[PDB]
């Protein structure tokens, strides 16, 4: 059934050009009112990302396919500015500093990238059911599109769209 | 008192006869009998009334595919099969919509969505004979969105049905409205709450293919949207997606020439759904009379091809092609002081009968 | 039966307001004279720069008829920074919904709009004025820091209010929580104490109010139309809550306890989308001490015996007894879309009968969908079923139906003569009017014959003039009459004695009085009401076999009264009506041996 094409393969074709012989594929985070508090929860200085490390097996099964890995979020008007840090989770009970940034004092949403390769293929090769990342302030007053749970009604639905995602590339298997 | 059947050429192919002139005094009654035939092959006009609002985002991408396939499978079912498109959201008021200035015209900002302005209801495609053109208007289709979970249904519904002249129905075809949606529609009474209290008139309201008094008049009634769908002879089909179907189903006692079935969660039954529901509406036969003539009382009874039977407008079942229906009338005098209308629902012929009286 | 629909009074205010949109009574507790409250949610007002914010006025009765505003809000919308907007007053339809009590009057705006402090937003929060004595405060129970649709930021407070009789404001609140719907019931005197300008949010001690529920019962819109009375047996004034779309949009209505709001009772639809709910009443119908519920239902259909379903609208009765058990019945429309029921208005004691009466009003119904409003007389058995009077609107459309109907409230006496008048809203034409209540005259006439039994030969008395000797028979008569407000001390009634009549006109009739020689025979009478029955005695004599159709039949005797209706009226020129439950034709019977 050719001509049209399905949202999963639009959105991604945008996704690639967003931020500004591999397959590309993406993992959404968990939603919110599902997983990410249920674990621990929000707090007023930090925020928590979590991913189902079996269905990113399932876009890339191997830690040696794995050629690349970028973690996007949607940055929501700031106004003035924050200084954040992204940490990775290790031992499954324990955040280590990843990397920061400055964040501008944007207008409108935008969004960011981290490069998570190694934290990607490090948590691939880990025979764990539940992966992560955490983000805290540098007191954390930067707003990120998601992470609610009081949204319902006809937009009720659209709240898991633009969400938190783990932007993968992978060497088909073909190619080896 | 007597009933005289015209002996002059029917003008009717399905129901006959078509006019009956009857004459009555008060305690006197006359009867005669009325024929429905349904046909094979009908003209088939499917107009498509589709849910936009931002709940329905994972399904109107699957309406990509509802253009040629059903054609197709409508082949077998009608003689001349065209397709028409528009679609609904709810009323653009507050508390129904955000009014905040750079959300009003997106609702869906809040997500970074590019959305289409919320709208009450726009005819998109009239209807037509070129499916490339309704999957046209289709694919480029934008979602839209509001805040409240019921949405506009039934008053899009009462404009599709009433403005022929826009949609483009045709007389000489079966009118089917089939509405897309998976949640529950909003009632007459609820616009108050954005201060809307003016009934709605029931009447044609589109501009440029646009409702523009949606903010101004109130929903329909279920009343008045029964009596607009039977008066221009338009059946519905309502196709739901969430749990939902089940409120839709059972408002079916209440409104007459209607169905309901449900859509899968993959959407997998759109054509499946439209036709089953179209050979099962053409298996129905009810009829009901229009008694504007003071004095008289009327009682009809069914007479089904089991030889069955079932009063009133509680109708036949199981009718094929081939197949004829009787209904008994028995038209009866209990005072002095015209004409009345029969005709079976869904349908685009009726019977007419003059009741000339004397005391 | 008893309101004057021949001389009512007739109120108007400025075109497209939507005057009469709601209308209640003030009566201030000493001040000698009462006023009638006319809401008209989309007036312009004088405040700065806010388009249709919507105005009460108080309308006044004796001598003139005229109506001024109210200034319960005389500012436009306080900024929360600079060039940055607090609230929204425009289009904010106050006086939507006016109750009083005593001097406290309570006006809202139910579509009143907020930023919040938190991010700049517009959200339809509602707010109501409450004015007593000299001081007027803003209420905002929905203003808070529970924002957004999750919170009460689409509650829309206001939307419906009523007044507990224990001094607590009753206010429904249907957007809130999803749509949920709200509660909240506060104190006067926590209104009134706990307020001020500069605070935007404001927390009250004595505060009673609903929570949120599980997503099911999203979209029910609780607290659309709110009523007080005891369900319960503990002297305070419960609150009666309907809830329109509940249920599978069948409609439900809850009572819940006026001390700490614990379910008492549910009333549940029969059909979906009849909006069972859309307005509640309470009062006692049947005289037993015991509030009895009114639940309307407007968009009811109807079926006959051939399964056609007409739109008439339907009003569910159910009357309170002590073991906590309702008994209901049901009232349906006449007209096809007029939606009766829309609106219930208990009426007190129209007619002084010791039963409670009570008008339901069908807005579009009656010739041209002007409106009529219907009324319904109690009795101990409960609700009469059968309308007595009818009220039908006396103006066109002009844009949209006159809407007579609409709003209603009685129960207060404002021409005070005891039977308490009705006032009802036509907001379609910018008009509302005032029906009042005639006195109503209870009669008691007596008939006897002396003797009933005669006969030809029975000659017992002589003719005057001429000393023929006749028989004959002595008719009484008298006539005792009362009312229970105030009504003339002298009351003018007709009366008519007729003899014989039962035969066809054109027949000699045989029984004659002797001084008129006449079949016929008339007094104008004048009795004290509530004294003695003022009697009178005519004498009768037949005539011979001469002149007859046969020779042994029944002689009626027949009496008939009326009132005079020229000195039968009170100070404003407003005239009392016989009692419509008595007749006012009797007779006995003598006959011929
Ligand atoms: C007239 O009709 C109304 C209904 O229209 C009826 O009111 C409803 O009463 C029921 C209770 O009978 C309310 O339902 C819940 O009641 C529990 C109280 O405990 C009872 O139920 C539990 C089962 O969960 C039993 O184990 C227990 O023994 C009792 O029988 C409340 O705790 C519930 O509260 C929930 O919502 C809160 C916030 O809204 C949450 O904070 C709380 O944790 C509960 O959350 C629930 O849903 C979550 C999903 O959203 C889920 O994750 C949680 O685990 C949990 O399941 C709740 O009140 C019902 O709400 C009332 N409805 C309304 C509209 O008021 C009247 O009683 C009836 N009147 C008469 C006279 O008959
Ligand atoms: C059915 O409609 C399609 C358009 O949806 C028509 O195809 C177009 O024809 C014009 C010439 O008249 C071309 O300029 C367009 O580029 C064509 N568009 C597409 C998408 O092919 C088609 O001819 C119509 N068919 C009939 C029988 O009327
Ligand atoms: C009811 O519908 C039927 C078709 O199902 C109409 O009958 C057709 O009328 C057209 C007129 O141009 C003829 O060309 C067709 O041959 C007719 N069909 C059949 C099967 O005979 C009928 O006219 C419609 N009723 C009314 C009152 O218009
Ligand atoms: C159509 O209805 C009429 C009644 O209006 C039927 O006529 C009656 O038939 C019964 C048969 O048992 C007789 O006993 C009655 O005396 C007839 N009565 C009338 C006109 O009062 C007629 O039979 C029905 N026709 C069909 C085909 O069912
Ligand atoms: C309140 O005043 C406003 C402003 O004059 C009126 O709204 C105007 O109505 C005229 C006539 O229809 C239009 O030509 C203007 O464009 C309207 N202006 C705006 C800003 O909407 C409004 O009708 C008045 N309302 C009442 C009840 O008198
Ligand atoms: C109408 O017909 C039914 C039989 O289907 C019969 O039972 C009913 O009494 C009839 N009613 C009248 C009013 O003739
Ligand atoms: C009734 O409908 C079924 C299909 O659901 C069909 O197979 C059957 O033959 C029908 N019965 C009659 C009497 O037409
Ligand atoms: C409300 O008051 C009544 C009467 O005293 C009592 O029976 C009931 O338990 C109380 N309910 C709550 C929730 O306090
Ligand atoms: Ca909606
Ligand atoms: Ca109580
Ligand atoms: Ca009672
Ligand atoms: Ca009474
Ligand atoms: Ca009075
Ligand atoms: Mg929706």
């Amino acid at each position: 059934p050719p001509g049209p094409l399905p949202e999963a393969v639009l959105a991604l074709y945008n996704s690639t050009r967003d931020r500004v012989a591999k397959e590309v594929t993406r993992v959404l985070m968990v939603e919110s009112g599902n997983q990410i508090y249920d674990k621990f929860k929000g707090t007023p200085h930090s925020l928590y990302m979590l991913f189902n490390t079996s269905e990113l097996r399932e876009a890339v099964p191997e830690p040696v396919l794995l050629s690349r890995a970028e973690l996007r979020l949607l940055r929501l008007k700031l106004k003035v500015e924050q200084h954040v840090e992204l940490y990775q989770k290790y031992s499954n009970d324990s955040w280590r500093y990843l990397s920061n940034r400055l964040l501008a004092p944007s207008d409108s949403p935008e969004w960011l990238s981290f490069d998570v390769t190694g934290v990607v293929r490090q948590w691939l090769t880990r025979r764990e059911a539940i992966e992560g990342f955490r983000l805290s302030a540098h007191t954390l007053h930067v707003e990120i599109n998601g992470f609610n749970s009081g949204r319902r009604g006809d937009l009720a639905t659209i709240h898991g769209m633009n969400r938190p995602f783990l932007l993968l590339m992978a060497t088909p298997l073909e190619r080896a | 008192v007597h009933v005289i059947i015209p002996t002059e050429n029917e003008i009717n192919t399905q129901v006959t006869p078509g006019e009956v002139s009857i004459q009555l005094r008060p305690g006197a009654e006359a009867n005669f009998m009325l024929k429905v035939h349904p046909l094979k092959k009908y003209p088939v006009d499917l107009y498509y009334l589709v849910d936009v609002s931002a709940s329905m985002h994972n399904n109107i991408e699957k309406l990509n595919s509802v253009g040629n396939d059903l054609s197709r499978k409508m082949a077998f079912f009608s003689r001349d099969f065209r397709l028409g498109f528009g679609s609904y959201v709810d009323k653009t008021v507050s508390p129904y919509i955000s009014i905040h200035p750079e959300r009003i015209h997106n609702q869906c900002s809040d997500y970074n969505l590019d959305c289409m302005p919320p709208h009450g209801y726009i005819h998109v495609l009239s209807l037509t004979e070129n499916i490339t053109e309704f999957e046209k208007a289709v694919h480029r289709q934008k979602i839209s969105g509001n805040i409240d979970t019921p949405e506009g249904g039934f008053d899009a519904m009462l404009q599709a049905a009433v403005c022929e002249s826009h949609i483009g129905w045709r007389k000489e075809a079966k009118r089917l409205l089939l509405v897309m949606t998976d949640q529950t529609s909003h009632l007459a009474l609820d616009s108050k709450l954005a201060g809307i209290v003016v009934p709605n008139d029931g009447n044609c309201h589109l501009k440029n293919n646009v409702y523009v008094k949606s903010t101004t008049m109130e929903h329909p009634s279920l009343g008045q949207l029964s009596e607009k769908l039977i008066d221009n002879n338009i059946n519905v089909i309502f196709a739901v997606q969430g749990k939902q179907f089940h409120w839709y189903k059972d408002l079916l006692p209440l409104l007459p020439g209607t169905i309901a079935g449900e859509i899968e969660s993959k959407a997998a039954n759109l054509n499946n759904l439209v036709v089953e529901a179209y050979q099962k509406l053409i298996s129905e036969v009810k009829v009901q009379v229009e008694n504007q003539v003071q004095g008289i009382y009327f009682n009809i009874t069914a007479i089904c091809p089991d030889g069955s039977r079932k009063p009133g407008m509680e109708g036949c079942r199981n009718v094929t092609s081939n197949d004829e229906v009787l209904f008994n009338v028995t038209v009866t005098m209990k005072k002095c002081d015209n004409y009345a209308i029969i005709k079976p629902i869904g349908f685009n012929e009726t019977a007419k009968i003059h009741i000339h009286r004397n005391c | 039966f008893n309101l004057d629909v021949d001389s009512p009074a007739e109120y108007s205010g400025p075109e497209g307001s939507y005057f009469g949109f709601a209308v209640d009574f003030f009566v201030p507790s000493a001040s000698s004279r009462m006023f009638l409250l006319v809401g008209a949610p989309k007036a312009n007002t004088t405040q700065p720069g806010i388009v249709e914010g919507g105005q009460v006025l108080k309308c006044d009765w004796s001598s003139t008829r005229r109506c001024q505003p109210i200034e319960f809000d005389a500012t436009g919308n306080r900024d929360y920074a600079k060039d940055d907007p607090l609230e929204f007053k425009s289009h904010q339809w106050f006086g939507a919904s006016v109750r009083s009590k005593q001097d406290k009057i309570l006006a809202c705006a139910p579509l009143y709009h907020w930023r919040t402090e938190m991010k700049q937003e517009r959200e339809p929060v509602g707010t109501c004025f409450l004015q007593d004595g000299t001081k007027t405060v803003e209420y905002a129970p929905c203003r808070s820091q529970d924002i957004d649709a999750d919170g009460q930021g689409f509650c829309q407070g206001g939307f419906s209010i009523d007044f507990t009789k224990a001094d607590r404001v009753l206010l429904g609140g249907p957007g809130s929580f999803y749509w949920q719907g709200q509660l909240i019931s506060d104190q006067v005197a926590e209104i009134v104490s706990k307020y001020d300008p500069n605070v935007y949010s404001i927390k009250y001690n004595n505060q009673l109010a609903t929570r949120t529920a599980q997503a099911i019962f999203d979209d029910s819109y609780l607290g659309y139309s709110v009523a007080v009375g005891d369900f319960n047996g503990d002297g305070i004034d419960d609150f009666v809550s309907g809830v329109p779309r509940a249920a599978r949009t069948l409609g439900m209505v809850y009572i819940y306890d006026g001390k700490n709001m614990s379910s008492l009772y549910n009333f549940t639809g029969e059909q979906m989308a009849a909006y069972f709910g859309f307005s509640v009443a309470a009062t006692d119908i049947n005289g037993d001490d015991y509030a009895d519920v009114f639940i309307g239902a407007p968009l009811f259909m109807d079926r006959g015996s051939d399964g056609k379903l007409q739109e008439v609208g339907q009003v569910s009765v159910s009357l309170q007894r002590a073991s906590g058990d309702f008994q209901t019945t049901k009232l349906n429309g006449f007209e096809v879309f007029a939606r009766f029921g829309s609106a219930i208005a208990p009426l007190g004691d129209l007619d002084q009968d010791g039963f409670n009466d009570i008008a339901i009003a069908a807005p579009y119904g009656g010739e041209d969908k002007k409106g009529i409003v219907y009324i319904f007389n109690g009795r101990s058995t409960g609700l009469n079923a059968v309308p007595s009077q009818i009220l039908e609107g006396q103006w066109a459309a002009r844009s949209m139906p006159p809407s007579f109907g609409y709003s209603m409230k009685g129960a207060t006496d404002i021409d005070k003569n005891g039977y308490p008048d009705l006032i009802v809203g036509a907001f379609g034409v910018d008009r509302a009017i005032l029906y009042r209540a005639r006195p109503v005259i209870t009669v008691n006439a007596g008939l006897e014959v002396y003797p009933s039994i005669l006969n030809q030969d029975n000659k017992t008395c002589s003719l005057p003039g001429t000393a023929l000797k006749v028989s004959c028979f002595n008719v009484r008569f008298c006539l005792k009459a009362d009312g229970k407000g105030v009504l003339p001390r002298k009351l003018n009634f007709q009366v008519e004695l007729l003899l014989d009549k039962l035969k066809q006109k054109g027949a000699i009739r045989r029984a004659l009085f002797l001084y008129s020689r006449s079949p016929s025979h008339s007094k104008n009478m004048t009795i004290s009401r509530g004294g003695l029955m003022q009697c009178e005695e005519l004498i009768a004599y037949l005539r011979d076999e001469s002149e007859f159709r046969d020779k042994l039949t029944p002689i009626t005797i027949f009496m008939e009264y009326r009132l005079d209706y020229r000195t039968a009226a009170d100070t404003t020129g407003l005239q009392p009506i016989l009692n419509q439950f008595t007749p006012a034709n009797i007779s006995r019977q003598a006959h011929i041996l």
